[PDB]
């Protein structure tokens, strides 16, 4: 994640094991639950994209679920781009170049690009985007599995 | 399961069927006055005939504190 | 929730998993039970309504007390904007908005509003006013739950 | 509880959730127990009456014991009010007031009054008159439970 | 359970009927005096004959402990 | 339990005993000075016959792990 240091500014630190093993173990609990959805969002608070394809891509089980939000993921993805045209000509030497729904999913972009755009003036909020995809398809995940 | 799949057992306390309805409730994503509508509604209609009887005696206006201790005996 | 960092000044940490659990753990051990209070007490010491709204989200279980939690929280809420009227004319340039209830239930307020509110000179306890609320919704279940 | 800061000077800080489930696990494992009171007294070290109250109001079980205690300590706090007379006219505006039974209990005062009887000069040891009291208290339990 | 239906039990200690005595009246919210009030009434009358016959001859300003240590062999 | 009622039995060995001894002084809350005339007063006297004669044999002046080896086998 990206967490502010004593000095005042943000810096990437890494997510802990016992946060880690805490994610893991919420799934193992409490599968496709609502209560997962607030959990999910404490837990990534601070959160990079890269984390974010991280957490989900170290679930175990579920795969049918897996592929459904990964599919969710990539449509919202696909709804970016098409919503956010990119811009017009050549990127600027004194600028830093605009995101796409790949970029969003960690996918095309670094973690040094990553920590740009968050951590630039102004910051452009990545991780909350990506948190609306999450969230939305685990609202369909939630509603489907449902019994 | 759906929410209008969710009721009262002839020999269940209501308690235990109004913790299964806001659970059900819970994975509703409904606007609030549809949700309200749900709440006044659905929730006696499918409590058994017992408490169902006892709940017509408590009017309208009712709250969940005072609907929860008015079906404790049944 | 809200800390003194060690160069003097009130800034906002997160709060940790192993109090996250402790919460849950808590809440899945003792229920309804008095203890409950000073244990919320506690683990709610320098919290946020952000935070408040996340720890009563994240329960499990007993659905027919969070209701009746939730619309305690709203009748105190209602309450609060029915004892305290909107202001005079606009807002000053100068200042920041008075609270609503809805603003101290987290709801209509962001954590950077919530951080104005607490850390500026003088500072309102919106934490406080819905601790009451909270601990007077927890007297209510507390008494309707004793058998 | 009121701890000494880097920069060295006393500040208060909060009690760490492991210490209080540390306390709580003590009462369920020993129970009356003598190995109790040093540990009892490890664990409030640097305590204020303000956490003193939260430790006891916090236990589950042996109520008849809570009982015994409480009034122990109103016992011992209607002692203190006997022993100390309130003092001479008006309170200078210059000082801060002196403290009576129900300060020591925590009751009748703040912890910012609890931090500037403690952090003032010359200190006043309110934790360790009430801390007499529990392990006094402690005694007549343990005797008591003997059997 | 409201605090007239705690009592003790013909064959029941004290001591376990104190201990759910100060838990039931620890859910009672009333003023300290009518509480007082509790304590020294309610606790003494729902007690059984062969200890309440023993608290009669303790008399008036005994506490918990000798109290305690009185109905010990019943 | 009182300090008076502690004794060694007939078949346990008084290693059991002295551990309960120290025990039981442990909730007492007496003058040093008693303590010590509780120590060696009241641990031989309820010492079992068998041992008590051993201890009697040690004479005055004892120390506790010399009490312990010598009464062992008993």
């Amino acid at each position: 994640p990206i967490v502010q240091n004593l000095q005042g500014q943000m810096v990437h630190q890494a997510i802990s094991p016992r946060t880690l093993n805490a994610w893991v173990k919420v799934v193992e609990e409490k599968a496709f639950s609502p209560e997962v959805i607030p959990m999910f969002s404490a837990l990534s608070e601070g959160a990079t994209p890269q984390d974010l394809n991280t957490m989900l891509n170290t679930v175990g089980g579920h795969q049918a679920a897996m592929q459904m939000l990964k599919e969710t993921i990539n449509e919202e993805a696909a709804e970016w781009d098409r919503l956010h045209p990119v811009h017009a000509g050549p990127i600027a030497p004194g600028q830093m170049r605009e995101p796409r729904g790949s970029d969003i999913a960690g996918t095309t972009s670094t973690l040094q690009e990553q920590i740009g755009w968050m951590t630039h003036n102004p910051p452009i909020p990545v991780g909350e985007i990506y948190k609306r995809w999450i969230i939305l398809g685990l609202n369909k995940i939630v509603r489907m599995y449902s019994p | 399961t759906s929410i209008l799949d969710i009721r009262q057992g002839p020999k269940e306390p209501f308690r235990d069927y109004v913790d299964r309805f806001y659970k059900t409730l819970r994975a509703e994503q409904a606007s609030q006055e549809v949700k309200n509508w749900m709440t006044e509604t659905l929730l006696v209609q499918n409590a058994n005939p017992d408490c169902k009887t006892i709940l017509k005696a408590l009017g309208p206006g009712a709250t969940l504190e005072e609907m929860m201790t008015a079906c404790q005996g049944v």
